[PDB]
């Protein structure tokens, strides 16, 4: 129920250089097990509490973890214009979701 | 429980086409990410094509790029495979896996579905008897000469079971496969039951019994 | 591309016992690093994911180690039924790469072959070639030898072999030797044998028929 998810918001960045993706949940005291990064299509990394980051394969070349529970894209093209997905796997409140809205521009 | 069947595995022409289906049930087969593998007979595992979860990114190695395209089919809960000018060494088992949504990897595969990459041609096998000779006595079935594979073989409709060993096939030097099919009985038995050995080879639409008899003389 | 490389091929384990299997990525591969089980004529089965964590469904006497470029894969307590074909795979990166896998066989008391000899069918006679077959059952260890005797003469090159997978109910083997001649080369000659020798015999035994006595 109480808590909520704050996000660096609808962003904007040049063609070819790099952004953060930034998640932050706040007003809860459950723990966080997993955090997803996805796309609207695809899911590009997974912080497990126990295991660490995996990065999927489709974005090793461009994808650092972090800062913190954030994500690091670094070479954007226009293909990566859209939506965002931190999720929030969480005990034992449920899944908390943030979006943000990335628009690449030349 | 998740399931997986693949189809759309038999003999190709080297340069030709084929296309094979990978039906999904059990699961909301839209969340998921899907892969191909592949196997040769006897040799390890080849990771041939990867999909994202609504079809709008893929990824090829080298091996098959260009040549083959992965797709799907969201509302047939369906995967196929595309595969376009045939080599000889793309002949293999070709298996659909589901990608963890929970890691980067393959949980569950289906059983597979054979391709076979020849300019030879179809022939079914034939069926000569292993007849028991001079406790405990052995039997059995040849089934010589046919391609591609693979050739299933029962006994007795599926009612002998225990005993039994089907070896695997050999290819030999005319480009035929042949293999034995044997089981061991009681002797008593020998003059009391009978013994029928069902061969089946479905890429030929043959389907065979032989009875194998003490051939007294 | 990322080569994995599995050592040994090969392992025999007596029942209750610890195998070991490694996998070496030629590069850092990460964690991103998972184990299949494959029996025979079946698909592979999931493992272990993430190098050490175990997916759900599978007893706790598998276990995964490793990280980097060295990973480990350890089953604590062999049964009959681990008996498979295991193989390893990185997903670091592009092209995912496998493993050329390590057979594990179960390990069991010596088991000396039956044997049996069969004569070319009567009606394959009339094709104009011969096969004879020579079975060798449910024996352990795997390696044997059969000969073909052709009236004392040994053969060479006009053979071909076949053996089962591991028996699931007596861990045993099975052999399929088939010598193939003209129709007209089998009546040139005599006695047909077949001669084996393997570890649980004392000493090889032989099988014979005579052409044209049944």
């Amino acid at each position: 129920m109480t808590g909520t998810i704050e996000t660096t918001g609808n962003i904007s960045a040049e063609k070819g250089g790099s952004i953060i993706l930034q998640c932050h949940l706040s007003s809860t005291t459950a723990q966080v097990t997993q955090v997803n990064w996805e796309q609207q299509d695809q899911l590009l990394a997974i912080c497990n509490a126990d295991l660490g980051w995996h990065i999927s394969p489709s974005f090793k070349d461009r994808v650092a973890p972090g800062p913190g529970l954030g994500l690091t894209l670094q070479s954007l093209t226009v293909n990566d214009t859209g939506e965002y997905f931190c999720i929030y796997h969480t005990y034992p409140d449920g899944t908390y979701t943030g979006r943000i809205f990335l628009e690449v521009l030349e | 429980e998740v399931q997986l069947v693949e189809s759309g595995g038999g003999l190709v022409q080297p340069g030709g086409s084929l296309r094979l289906s990978c039906a999904a049930s059990g699961f909301t087969f839209s969340d998921y990410y899907m892969y191909w593998v592949r196997q040769a007979p006897g040799k390890g595992l080849e990771w041939v094509a990867y999909i994202t979860k609504g079809g709008g990114s893929t990824y090829y190695p080298d091996s098959v790029k260009g040549r083959f395209t992965i797709s799907r089919d969201n509302a047939k809960n369906t995967l196929y495979l595309q595969m376009n000018s045939l080599r000889a060494e793309d002949t293999a088992v070709y298996y659909c896996a589901r990608q963890t949504n929970y890691d980067f990897t393959m949980d569950y595969w289906g059983q597979g579905t054979l391709v076979t990459v020849s300019s030879a041609s179809t022939k079914g096998p034939s069926v000569f008897p292993l007849a028991p000779s001079s406790g405990t006595a052995a039997l059995g079935c040849l089934v010589k000469d046919y391609f591609p594979e693979p050739v299933t073989v029962s006994w007795n409709s599926g009612a002998l079971t225990s005993g039994v060993h089907t070896f695997p096939a050999v290819l030999q030097s005319s480009g035929l496969y042949s293999l034995s099919s044997v089981v061991t009985v009681p002797s008593s038995s020998l003059g009391t039951q009978t013994y029928i050995c069902n061969v089946n080879h479905k890429p030929s639409n043959t389907k065979v019994d032989k009875k194998v008899e003490p051939k007294s003389c | 591309e990322i080569v994995m490389t599995q050592s040994p091929a090969t392992l025999s384990v007596s029942p209750g016992e610890r195998a070991t299997l490694s996998c070496k990525a030629s590069q850092d591969v990460g964690t991103s690093v998972a184990w299949y089980q494959q029996k025979p004529g079946q698909a592979p089965r999931l493992l272990i994911y993430w190098a050490s964590a175990r997916h759900t469904g599978i007893p706790a006497r598998f276990s995964g180690s490793g990280s980097g470029t060295e990973f480990t894969l350890t089953i604590s307590s062999l049964q009959s039924e681990d008996f498979a074909v295991y193989y390893c795979q990185q997903y670091s990166s592009y092209p995912l790469t496998f493993g050329g896998g390590t057979k594990v066989e179960i390990k069991r008391t010596v088991a000396a072959p039956s044997v049996f000899i069969f004569p070319p069918s009567d009606e394959q006679l009339k094709s104009g070639t011969a096969s004879v077959v020579c079975l060798l059952n449910n024996f352990y260890p795997r390696e044997a030898k059969v000969q073909w005797k052709v009236d004392n003469a040994l053969q060479s090159g006009n053979s071909q072999e076949s053996v089962t997978e591991q028996d699931s109910k007596d861990s045993t083997y099975s052999l399929s030797s088939t010598l193939t001649l003209s129709k007209a080369d089998y009546e040139k000659h005599k006695v047909y044998a077949c001669e084996v020798t393997h570890q649980g015999l004392s000493s090889p035994v032989t099988k014979s028929f005579n052409r044209g006595e049944c």
